[PDB]
């Protein structure tokens, strides 16, 4: 399984990795990705191509090293990165700046397309605060920061469209779109918060948390086809699954990592698969597809074994399309869990998955790429 | 150590000290800050030129090289792999494993040099810096490979010369370049360097490749063909040692002597007298020192000349004799105005079997402890160091690993590797790790959480407290009170939690609302860290109960916060004002007894205000707003008391 | 090869001191021009003046950073007989006052009767304490009881040295087995005064600093002194800048249980004496590990000193300004 990833040493730590979005009408595989750096004397955003040199040999091991196409200097650490579209990359900075870069494919260059230099700052001191996470729904951009603020931008608007001041009294670590006008945020006090961006107030619509001791939540992702299903990762390395319609508590809590979980992502086109990365140097693939064997109604077979776990579930919810991630049946939810990287990397800070391709970035100053995720 | 009678290497700093200005300096964790100072104001010039430049002198530029960053990460993986494996293998299996570990280090050096070479061709302005780094890495790999042969493989007489021929071949490539150019010619036998290619292959012990070139000459020259056949036969018959033969060194020496007598007989018979180049090759096969020195330019180095001399005069050389031949080869090869280079001293010390002198010379020549730290660690696993503690309580291995790891801690991305090096330092590693962990620049919460995990795994409770206190203070400076409070609670700093709690109460008095509600609501058992944090959390629980319309429970909690004296005296007005909406409700919420307790708390505060007021501050506008608030409170308390007495009296029938 | 870098300090007169912050990303400079300047290191490794202000009514002799746990705090001392404490207010000063305004003078310590020649924050495990030494032959130790209110500083201790004080060094040892210690140097030019370095130890029973030792071999004027950081040594190391560089080891003798209130006696050895400056030595500074000493002198050089594994100290480098 170690033979699935091409490793590229790049001589700087990688904070973020994202695939360039492909057209849904193209049979084209993603061949271009972007990376952000952190904790370097000069931080940068880089664009990379995976090499396709035409191995018409079904039997040669893939040694296609990623090639840097171009780069641009980034003020402070790249705290988060997303593609807004095929040509535009959005970044959150440790300086509190949100920046849109444009990639010019014709000359392989990056340029600043737009910038908000005071997106994040502490009220009263006007001191800059880190922009910790960003999410894109073209042309809309949302950012969150250590100042506990939520900012809404449009890529063509020079001004911030809306700020939610004092949205949190704590650091927000992650943000995702629940819907076109609803976002989820995660914070340093172990809360998942739902926001309606059209609501004129600064209060969240809903607040979710674990029972008992609360640990920081670092990452959040939303199931692509099932908007009510959310995954989060936190400081204790735990994977939490939520139904944001059903209660304020997680539906499942899974031991995923031995240290801080940095990213969680559902597979965009095959959401029976989920991926997580951690400070412990691991990259996990979670497979929930084992229950997709259509119930072939046949035949009977007895046997008993007891193991105790407490769940109080009332016995009347219709068999509507059980999300594999919400299955509570210990006889049916066989999650297959695979570590994708060899043992002993430094921190795996970021992952992204598109089609058959996965990229991740590490504190080992290395990028890992596979193009045969499920082979 | 006698104090080094070596003048300290002067580092000239361009532009510093122009104009009789005094130099100020400040030591950083691995950098020296330098700035110009005017140390003596004799004269009121308000136009004294601002110090326009601050210089940062870095001792280790190599730590910042993107390519050497790969060297440090791959070498760390090899190092940690070696330390974990130290318990598992005995005898011959261990030696083969240590040679494999040595080869893994050399493979990383070679891969870094190949990458630097490809980068140097692409970029003209940085090419010179890559060329100097490639030269240093080549000298490291050269000397490491020699140390692998002499110390780790401990090569005996016989195999030793085979490994030294392979060593020269891996590090001296000029003969192959000459032969490639000769072979690209339309007529290789008419090429000026043709015989240099033949002679160069013979000097390297490459008899088969020399014979392939001679076969071309035998095809072209009908007159030379008889002599080429004799020389081809001499080269073909040359005895070679093989690393798996049943042949004794004595049986080899006898065959080698007989072959040498065959070469000498052909020379004495004048067999080659019509071709000076074939005669020269035959004199090289006899180990003729004059002809070997005439071919200096093909060998380029005294250690290639050494190995050529060993091949043709001393093919059964013992390890104990190598230094004598090395010294003699250096002296003969350098017998003009050329001084030995620092690399020559290193290689001579290696041939002397003086590991301490090899380490010392590399510690002087190298900017970076990488070579000496990893070579010494690998040689310590060979049991070549006696357990002599230096006068400072560490052994030489631990000393070099501590300084190397300290070097890695200076760099913003490599400090994590330095942690694992300190864990394999048994005497001082833990104390060095504590000291360096407290000095890490915490620029981001992500970096602080990584440092905390490392400290928590190693039970470093003081460093965990120090890091959390630093992050709490940084968050406080950034006006993030909730983040500051969370970090103060994690530090278990009750005094700092009190100071942050007083700022939340002050911000509430100024704004009427809390900025970070969700964190205060989730304090749980951490609320008990200080009386002021206890008050803040319970006062927030009151506002939550009030928002949930639980007015009786909220009223009882608010009263308990005043009577328990956990509220700061400055905040008692605000608490009494927050009781006003509950006192004015249509339903009696406060009992007659509870209303008397509230009246007592109001009067206790009015008494305290009369005692704190020295007579001269009665005249600034804040006194009237407070008095109106107190009159409203007295009226609300009297109205609640009158209702409470009527309702309680009506329930006692 | 050490690369010297000139920084245009733009001071109008002689610079007396340079102090780095705990992270080595900022430096403070002080001058005869009565000013302190702060300089920030950019990502490209360049130095930029980020603040410059007049602090004192005379030459500023020393500047020191507090430990970052107490925030961004500077102390300066002067010929005007005062020490001043400054706090950096990190906040959104609206983007028009980037020139001078984020450093606020919190206090001025005025108890000294003559020039305050040196000023040093204590090790963080002792709290927010500031020692000052004056040419009046007194060391004064102040404490800020509240880190949130740096305007208040209480005089905790007064130490009479009976010699003109030129420099001070806290013993940075966090070992609870060692009472807090201060070394004090004297620039007194009198040849009849032997012992121009005095060591004071805090005596818990008396709640006072008591004179533990006097380095009788140091008869020449002392320009600077530095205790080496103690990373697990059972002994202290003290550097002394005078006509030469001196390095002393101080091994605490086990308190015989019979002296129910004595100062710790030390077995003191001179482990190095270096005349290689051929001139007066003005400054001495240890690396963070206490293993390499830097010294500067009238020869216009900075010299680096290190012990080998046999405790033999040697000059390992010489840096010269162009």
């Amino acid at each position: 399984m170690a033979d699935k990833f091409a490793a590229k040493f790049v001589s700087h730590k990688i904070s973020r990795t994202r695939w360039r979005p492909v057209s849904a009408s193209s049979l084209q595989q993603p061949d271009v990705f972007a990376t952000g750096s952190w904790d370097n004397e000069e931080n940068k955003v880089c664009v990379w191509a995976t090499s396709d040199f035409g191995a018409t040999s079904l039997d040669e091991e893939y040694q296609g090293d990623p090639k840097q196409l171009c780069d641009i200097k980034h003020p402070g650490d790249v705290m988060d990165m997303q593609f807004l579209d095929k040509e535009r990359i959005v970044t959150g900075s440790s300086t509190g700046t949100v920046t849109i870069f444009r990639h010019h494919e014709n000359n392989q260059t990056l340029s600043v397309n737009q910038r908000w230099e005071q997106a994040h700052y502490h009220v009263g001191s006007n001191m800059r605060a880190p922009c910790t996470a960003i999410v894109c729904s073209s042309p809309e951009i949302v950012s969150v920061g250590e100042d506990g603020r939520i900012n809404c931008f449009r890529a063509e608007s020079r001004d911030v469209l809306r700020t939610i001041d004092d949205a949190d009294s704590s650091t927000m670590h992650g943000v995702t779109f629940l819907r076109t006008t609803e976002i989820l945020t995660v914070n340093s006090v172990g809360q998942l918060k739902l926001w309606d961006l059209r609501k004129q107030g600064n209060d969240p619509t809903q607040i979710f948390s674990v029972t008992g001791e609360r640990v920081p939540l670092h990452c959040v992702d939303r199931h692509p086809n099932q908007q009510h299903v959310v995954a989060t990762g936190g400081q204790d390395g735990m994977l939490c699954i939520w139904d944001v319609r059903h209660g304020k508590m997680p539906m499942s809590l899974l031991n995923a990592h031995e240290a801080e979980m940095w990213e969680v992502h559902f597979h965009p086109s095959n959401p029976d698969h989920l991926f997580t990365c951690s400070e412990d140097g691991s990259l996990w693939h979670w497979d929930a597809s084992a229950d997709s064997e259509k119930p072939t109604f046949l035949l009977g077979g007895r046997s008993t074994f007891n193991i105790s776990r407490s769940s109080i579930a009332p016995p009347n919810a219709n068999q509507s399309l059980a999300c594999a991630w919400l299955s509570t049946d210990p006889t049916k939810g066989q999650l297959e869990i695979t570590n994708l990287l060899p043992s002993s990397t430094l921190s795996v800070n970021s992952l992204d998955v598109l089609g058959q391709n996965l990229v991740c970035g590490t504190d080992a100053e290395a990028i890992y790429v596979t193009r045969r995720l499920f082979s | 150590m006698e104090e080094l009678d070596v003048d300290p290497a002067e580092t000239p700093i361009p532009g510093l000290g122009q104009q009789n200005r005094h130099i100020g300096f400040s030591w950083g964790p691995g950098d020296l800050l330098l700035y110009e100072t005017l140390y003596q104001k004799q004269g009121n010039s308000e136009t004294a030129a601002r110090c326009p430049f601050m210089y940062l002198v870095r001792s280790d530029e190599d730590i910042y090289s993107p390519v050497l960053r790969k060297l440090f990460n791959e070498s760390h993986s090899i190092f940690v792999g070696l330390q974990k494996s130290a318990e598992e293998a005995s005898g011959k299996s261990r030696k083969a494993q240590l040679v494999q570990v040595s080869r893994n280090y050399r493979s990383v050096l070679r891969a870094c040099m190949e990458e630097m070479h490809t980068l140097s061709e692409s970029t003209r302005e940085t090419a010179q810096k890559y060329i100097s780094q490639i030269s240093i890495l080549s000298a490291m790999e050269l000397s490491w490979n020699l140390c692998e042969i002499l110390f780790i493989e401990s090569a005996p007489a016989g195999p030793l010369l085979i490994l030294l021929l392979e060593w020269v071949r891996l590090h001296v490539c000029e003969v192959d370049n000459i032969v490639q150019d000769v072979l690209r010619s339309e007529k290789p036998t008419e090429h000026e360097k043709f015989w240099d290619g033949v002679t160069g292959y013979v000097l390297q012990g490459r008899m088969n490749e020399a014979r392939q070139l001679l076969a071309k000459e035998a095809s072209t020259s009908a007159s030379a063909r008889s002599m080429c056949r004799v020389l081809d036969d001499l080269l073909k018959k040359m005895p070679m040692l093989h690393t798996g033969g049943t042949q004794t060194l004595t049986e080899f020496e006898l065959k080698w002597q007989h072959w040498r007598e065959e070469c000498e007989r052909h020379l004495q018979n004048g067999t080659f007298s019509s071709n000076v180049h074939m005669e020269a090759v035959c004199r090289v096969l006899l180990g003729d020192e004059e002809v070997l020195l005439e071919k200096r330019d093909l060998m380029t180095t005294w250690y290639h000349f050494l190995v050529s001399r060993l091949l043709f005069k001393h093919p059964t050389v013992k390890p104990t004799e190598l230094h004598f031949y090395a010294q003699s080869s250096l002296d003969m090869f350098l017998a003009g105005d050329s001084c030995p280079e620092p690399l020559d001293n290193i290689l001579l010390a290696a041939f002397e079997f003086d590991i301490h002198q090899v380490i010392k010379e590399f510690s002087i020549v190298s900017s970076n402890w990488w070579f000496v730290a990893h070579l010494t660690d690998l040689l310590d696993h060979c049991q070549l160091f006696q357990a002599h503690n230096l006068y400072f309580g560490a052994n030489m291995r631990e000393f070099l690993l501590l300084d190397y790891a300290s070097g890695l801690f200076s760099h913003h991305s490599l400090w994590q590797l330095g942690v694992d090096y300190f864990d394999y330092c048994p005497n001082l590693g833990r104390e060095y790790l504590k000291l360096h962990m407290e000095r890490i620049p915490l620029s981001t919460e992500k970096k602080a959480l990584k440092a905390l995990r490392i400290c928590e795994q190693r039970q470093m409770t003081e460093q965990v407290r120090s890091i959390c206190k630093t992050m709490a203070m940084q968050s406080l400076c950034n006006r993030r009170l909730g983040s500051a409070l969370s970090w103060s609670i994690r530090a278990k700093d009750a005094a700092f939690a009190t100071l942050i709690s007083d700022r939340f109460l002050k911000e509430y008095c100024e704004r009427g609302n809390f900025t970070d509600l969700d964190l205060i609501d989730n304090l749980g058992s951490a609320m008990l860290l200080s009386d002021r944090l206890t008050f803040l959390g319970k006062y927030r629980e009151f506002h939550r109960m009030y928002s949930q319309e639980q007015f009786s429970e909220a009223a009882s909690l608010l009263l308990s916060l005043m009577t328990a004296r956990i509220a700061p005296c400055s905040f008692w007005l605000t608490l009494l004002l927050d009781a006003l909406p509950l006192l004015e409700q249509k339903q009696v919420i406060f009992s007659a007894e509870q209303t008397y307790e509230l009246m007592r708390c109001l009067e206790d505060r009015m008494a305290a205000k009369l005692e704190s007021t020295s007579p001269d501050e009665i005249q600034k506008q804040d006194s009237s707003i407070d008095n109106t608030k107190v009159e409203m409170l007295r009226l609300a308390l009297a109205r609640n008391l009158a209702r409470a007495i009527v309702t309680e009296g009506a329930l006692q029938e | 090869m050490f690369v010297a870098r000139s920084i245009a300090a733009d001071h109008k007169d002689l610079i007396h001191d340079v102090s780095f912050d705990f992270h080595g990303r900022r430096m403070a400079t002080c001058s005869s021009d009565q000013s302190v300047k702060v300089w920030d290191k950019s990502e490209n490794g360049n130095w930029h003046c980020t603040a410059s202000w007049k602090t004192h009514s005379g030459s500023v002799w020393r500047v020191t950073w507090a430990h970052p746990e107490f925030g961004q705090v500077l102390a300066s001392c002067s010929f005007d007989r005062t020490a001043a404490v400054w706090e950096e207010i990190v906040g959104e000063s609206n983007d028009k006052l980037r020139g001078q305004s984020h450093w606020v003078k919190r206090t001025t310590l005025v108890d000294s009767r003559t020039s305050v020649t040196d000023v040093k924050f204590a090790p963080k495990h002792m709290g927010l304490m500031l020692a000052t030494c004056s040419a009046d032959g007194v060391v004064r130790i102040y404490e800020a009881p509240d880190v949130m209110n740096l305007s208040q500083w209480s005089l905790q201790h007064e130490i009479s040295c009976k010699l003109s004080c030129s420099c001070i060094s806290w013993n940075p040892s966090s070992s609870r087995a060692h009472s807090p210690m201060i070394a004090v140097g004297s620039d007194d030019s009198s040849p009849n005064i032997m012992g121009k370095v005095q060591i004071y130890e805090y005596n818990e029973n008396t709640r006072k600093y008591a004179k533990a030792e006097t380095l009788m071999s140091v008869s020449d004027p002392v320009h600077d002194i530095a205790f080496a950081p103690n990373l697990g040594r059972s002994f202290h190391i003290l550097a002394v800048a005078t006509k030469d560089v001196r390095i002393f080891t101080m091994k605490p003798l086990r308190k015989e249980l019979s002296s129910s209130g004595g100062v710790t006696k030390f077995e003191i050895h001179t482990v190095a004496q270096f005349d290689n400056h051929n001139s007066q030595v003005w400054r001495v500074s240890w690396n963070i590990t206490g293993t390499v000493l830097a010294s500067s002198g009238d020869d216009g050089t900075v010299r680096l000193w290190k012990a080998n594994y046999m405790d033999n100290w040697k000059c390992i480098g010489v840096l010269k300004g162009d």
